[PDB]
């Protein structure tokens, strides 16, 4: 199951 | 920028006239862009390539493979080109390696 | 008997001449790949890559595909920012990578959690082991480190790692137990090639083995000389299994006095082999 | 993830000057001993030797103890016969050994079954792999081979091996899963000892590891030279775990350029170590 | 669980 | 008839004044009869010995062990006698091995 990231560097 | 290593080998022990698989494993390179072809007497074979992935040291790896049939005379190789290499890199299949 | 891992590998590549970027995901349970994603594909989806995952329904597939597509975009943004931080050239292609996942103790808890990033093949930033601070490899990462520090996303990350990833890892293991939870011992043999009239090569072969780790030593009369043996790097078989060999030159007629030793999880007992 | 084994080791020793014999049994699941028996002990019983077996009731204990005591006697008879077959000297002590047990595939079936015997440290007779013929090492074994051939006890033996032993192996695994089914990764470090003003020894240490098998190599810049490293034989820790080291001499000031590599089932990932 | 042997060599 | 190998070592890394365990592992011998003693300055220590057992090549092995406390000066050894050896065999503990 993929991690979800809402934030760019 | 890292040049790529290359090993060329058959999935099973190589027996003339039996069907096999020929692999070309290309690893330790950066950046990711690259062209790998399998050749049967200089002649580009129609082959599969695995999903781009990479190791712990960020270096990428790829497996390019196809079904084959070694025999007494057929000559096979893997050809790789990458920005790190002025020229194309060729490794020869031999059934003992 | 052994720790298990769930692990993903993101690669983002910019094409400024193209003016666009390409995004890849591959997922692994232990040494076994099970999913991939590619953003260039016309109706891009997260896609099975082992038989056992296919026993998951569309709702799984929609979710992951949804998230993979958000990822493509945040990652595309990252490449743009990275150029800004680095004041990077307009026309030059750049590479951004993230790898993360879970190790699982037989204690049912996360042994270790890792989230790490690199830019142009060089380390950029990483979640630390306590899963509550980042290490920044440079000044451009310090920025990110401040930016992520505020967003509190190491909170987001430790929670996923300690919960969600551990949770799915276990589910994957049940689904694919017939493959993920069986070691496959290597088929082995010894070959003989005359590297010299008076210089015979013995090559100890190990094929078909999962998982990846293996030990191949050569001994004579309980004596080991890997200072001398040629070893190849473990390479995949094409079918989910791996292959290695280790080879040495021996004086002709002394073949019988050499023993290749092979250790592997799948093996009943370590096996030593002689030419014959 | 790995094959498992149940395995017993019988030792019978004659004391003709004494005029009697002594009988030992030890049982192992994988590398872990769980039972012993000694015939010299005054009220001799089969006895627990791991915490987890103790969760078995007296009826287990009576059965095994019963059978262990029959074994003492048939074995004592064997020593007498052996002397007869060999026309052995009256006053000379002799040794008879039997080892047998089960390997278990993750397929729930017997991978391999073994029953073997030796007399005075030399192979005497063994059940073959198909578990339906014996190999006799000599003329005195041919006798046994005829004698057992008639009794049909390879029938008795294949049945136990393919049924009973496989069956108890599995039960033992559940009972002691917290120990028998967890790999314990080695605690590792590197030490430094000046074997010469200009000859420094580096010793890579691996302690506390279960199970027994392990791989310790030393490399410089991706270069391996076990032709040079000193390796000790894997030795037990005293507490159910094992210990090994591998050591080499390096030129002074070149320490950092050496990496000890360690592979083990318990490890998350292989670990390479440098001095520090 | 011990194997039971009723027969000597 | 096979002589026995002997390794002498502490269960944990050896730290002065901390309590440890001292082992003496004696393997590869035949026949099975044998006497192993642990010594602290030539002086026989009261130690435990594991159940007699043996390897795939029929050779026997044994672990003789006891709780100890290394310090700066205490000197320890394992002494073994076996029919294969004309004389007793002694190996010295040292904390680096």
């Amino acid at each position: 199951a993929l991690l979800s990231s809402k934030t760019s560097v | 920028a890292r040049p790529p290593k290359v090993q060329v080998y058959s999935r099973h022990p190589a027996e003339n006239g039996k069907p096999n698989y020929l692999n070309c494993y290309v690893s330790g390179f950066h950046p990711p862009q690259i062209e790998i072809d399998l050749l049967k007497n200089g002649e580009k074979m129609n082959a599969e390539q695995s999903d781009l992935s990479f190791s712990k040291d960020w270096s990428f790896y790829l497996l390019v493979h196809t079904e084959f049939t070694p025999n007494a005379v057929d000559q096979y190789s893997c050809r790789v080109k990458h920005v790190t290499l002025d020229k194309p890199k060729i490794v020869k299949w031999d059934r003992d390696h | 008997m052994g720790p298990h891992s769930l692990r993903y590998f993101y690669t983002a590549v910019s094409r400024p001449d193209r003016g666009d970027s390409r995004f890849f995901i591959v997922g692994y349970v232990d040494d076994t790949q099970f999913v991939r994603f590619d953003s260039d594909a016309p109706n891009a989806k997260m896609e099975p890559r082992a038989q056992w995952i296919k026993q998951e329904g569309p709702e799984y597939w929609d979710r992951e595909t949804q998230i993979s597509k958000e990822a493509a975009q945040n990652y595309r943004g990252s490449l743009n920012n990275l150029r800004g931080y680095y004041n990077q050239s307009e026309a030059g292609s750049h590479t951004f990578q993230n790898m993360y996942g879970c190790y699982l103790g037989p204690d049912g808890l996360l042994l270790r959690g890792y989230h790490q990033f690199a830019y142009d093949g060089a380390d950029y930033i990483a979640l630390n082991e306590d899963l509550r601070s980042w290490t920044a490899a440079d000044m451009a990462a310090q920025i990110t480190k401040r930016k992520w520090k505020a967003a509190h996303e190491a909170e987001r990350d430790r929670n996923y790692l300690q919960g969600t990833c551990v949770e799915w890892l276990q589910k994957y293991l049940e689904m694919g137990k017939d493959t993920l939870q069986r070691a496959e011992p290597p088929k082995t043999h010894v070959t003989r090639h005359p590297s010299s009239d008076l210089g015979v090569t013995l090559r100890c072969w190990a094929l078909g083995f999962y998982p990846k780790e293996i030990s191949l030593t050569w001994q004579r009369e309980g004596q080991d000389q890997s200072q001398d043996m040629e070893l190849v790097e473990t390479r995949p078989s094409g079918d989910g299994t791996f292959q290695k060999w280790a080879a040495l030159v021996v004086p002709p007629g002394e073949e019988q006095s050499y023993t290749c030793h092979v250790q592997h999880e799948g093996l009943q007992e370590p096996l030593t082999l002689r030419w014959d």
